[PDB]
Formats: C-alpha cells, structure tokens, sequence
C-alpha cells in the first residue's frame, strides 16, 4: 500500500517538454498533464502521459481550472489503445512545488486506482542529474493533529527495449 | 531529394505502439506539416485502436489535440512490421492509395520494432508512384531534447 520508488519512460519526459514547448509557456507559467502507467506496488512505474488544458490566476494560487471532461475523454481514448497503462496521476512543468499542488492532488484522486503520483518534470534543467521531482500526498502528524503534505519519492529512468534503442538512435542522429 | 523528418517522440511513439502491439500490426496517424516540396516534418503521432479507419476516433482525437497546442495535419500512417522488416503489403498499398487520395504528399511508414531491438531502429518511409519507393528519414532534434536524452542516458547508465 506504500509507494517507495518511481520509474519513469524517457518518453514521458520528452512529452512534457513537447507539451511546453507547443503551448509557447514562459516565464513563470507552467504546463500540466495527466501520467499513465503502473501504481498498484510499490514502484510507480510512468509509461505515457498526455497534455491537459489548463489555466491558473497568474497571483492568486487559488484561481485554477481544469477540465474534468478532458481528462475523462482523453483517458477513455488511451484505454482503447492500451489498457494495461492505467491513469495514475499528474504532471507539471514546475520546476517546484507550487502552493495549488495539494487541492490540484484531490481531483485526481477521482480518477486513479492508489493515491495518485504528482511527477514535477523541469523542462528548464541545466546539468544537475534527473529532471524529475516525484510526489505523493500523505497525512503528516507537536504530535497532536495531522496534515496533509507532499512526500519526496526516489525516480529512476527505466526504458523498454526497443524505446532504449530509439533514444540511442536519436543520440547518435 | 525528398525528406522526412521525425520528431523525438513520433519515433518513441511508434516504437512504443508497435511493441506493445506484438504480434499484431499496429497502425497510428502522423502529424505534423508538409513544409516545402522537399520535405515532410512528422512533429507527432497518435495510435488507432486496433480493427477502416475509426473517423470518430481521428476527429476525436485531432480535436482534443488541438486544445493543447497540437494543431498540425495528418500527413500520413505509420504500422508496424514485427519482426519481418519495412515494406508494403498489397492491403498496406490500398491503405496508401487511399491516404493519398486525400493528400498526394501522404507518407506511410513502416516500423519494425522486434528488429530495432538488436541496435539500430528498422523502419522506412514509402510513397507509391502513381509500385512504390522509398523516401529518406532524417531525425529533428531540439537542443532541449539533445541535452534531456543525453543526460538521461548518462544517468542510467553512466
Ligand atoms: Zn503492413
């Protein structure tokens, strides 16, 4: 019932780079989507993802917008592809947490089978290893109440075979 | 004289699809811009569900794409071969000639992702003459997504 690790396809960080780039976002905007793949142990495996629109006030974080029928109709299209990669959370350029993240996190928990994954992917990344920041919500307990926070999950880059060889073909032109 | 270039994630898309299709030949649509008389840009592609095109699936899915920043036209098909290399079938032929049909610039490409495992990817790019030939790919790549790629592959593999 505890996650513990994150795996993420290069493709789904390519796709959140394509969304961003195709959507002209700049400056202190970011991009979010919706990712597919495995959460039932505990690695979250991350195959797909895909683009959702979505607007937020440029200062008051509490004004955002996203539409659910797009989720709904666009994941019903991805199930008549492939069944196996099941809606298990979302994604945003970042590159940080930003302060909607958590009330963002409780739709999505509509739609996903274990507590849903946010995976922050930094379109921007200078050097500094993966671009990829991995979170789940939890209850956080002085020891007297509890809160919900954002727990940090360890990510790797796992690829499938031939997915493998496609990057080592586009590396070498 | 004639290219088609192909986006980062087109490729990983078809490659993808046509994995996960084994052992049936999977088919999707490529998007993207027919930008002079000498080359096509496939920015993108979508999978179509197994079966005759689905139209309602296609203008479902163009749709949807367009309210996220993805407008370009279909500029072809992809399929997969898998395991028996990139050419055309005499269906793929009818197939074509119908894309055509709509588009005379339409492209079909055939990807074989059993053989692509063994090192280098296996796929082509056909048009028909009026049977068919072969139109050279090239890859498009952003410095972004060099530097991401590069980067990934050094971290997982170091
Ligand atoms: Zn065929």
């Amino acid at each position: 019932l505890q996650h513990e690790k994150v795996t993420i396809a290069p493709l789904v960080l390519l796709s959140a780079l394509d969304h961003y780039e195709r959507t002209q976002t700049k400056e202190n905007k970011r991009c979010v989507g919706v990712i597919l793949g495995d959460a039932n142990s505990s690695t979250i495996r991350v195959t797909n993802s895909f683009a959702l629109p979505f607007e937020e006030d440029e200062k008051n974080s509490d004004v955002w917008f996203l539409d659910h029928n797009y989720i709904e109709n666009m994941n019903e299209m991805c199930k008549k592809i492939n069944a196996k990669e099941k809606l298990i959370g979302w994604y945003h350029s970042g590159p940080k947490l930003r302060a909607s993240d958590l009330k963002i996190n409780e739709l999505f928990k509509k739609y996903t089978q274990n507590n849903p994954l946010l995976l922050i992917v930094d379109v921007k990344q200078q050097g500094v290893g993966l671009p990829t920041d991995a979170y789940v919500a939890i209850e956080q307990v002085d020891g007297t109440s509890t809160e919900k926070t954002f727990l940090h999950l360890p990510c790797t880059i796992e690829a499938e075979e031939a997915e493998e060889i496609g990057v080592e073909h586009l590396l070498r032109d | 004289k004639e290219t088609v270039y192909i986006s980062s994630i087109a490729l990983l898309k078809m490659l993808k699809h046509g994995r996960a299709g084994v052992p049936m030949e999977v088919m999707g649509l490529m998007l993207g811009e027919f930008v002079d008389d000498y080359t096509v840009n496939v920015v993108d592609v979508f999978a179509m569900p197994q079966s005759a095109v689905d139209d309602v699936f296609q203008a479902k899915m163009m749709d949807m794409l367009k309210q996220t920043g993805r407008d370009q036209m279909v500029v072809g098909w992809y399929h997969s071969h898998p395991g028996f290399g990139c050419w055309l079938s005499s269906v793929d032929v009818n197939t074509q000639k119908s894309f055509e049909q709509l588009n005379s610039r339409a492209v079909a490409v055939v990807v074989d992702p059993i053989q692509s495992v063994k090192g280098k990817v296996v796929i082509d790019a056909f048009r028909l003459i009026d049977h068919y030939y072969s139109l050279n790919i090239d890859y498009h790549k952003t410095a972004k997504e060099t530097k991401m790629l590069m980067n990934l592959h050094k971290e997982q593999w170091q």
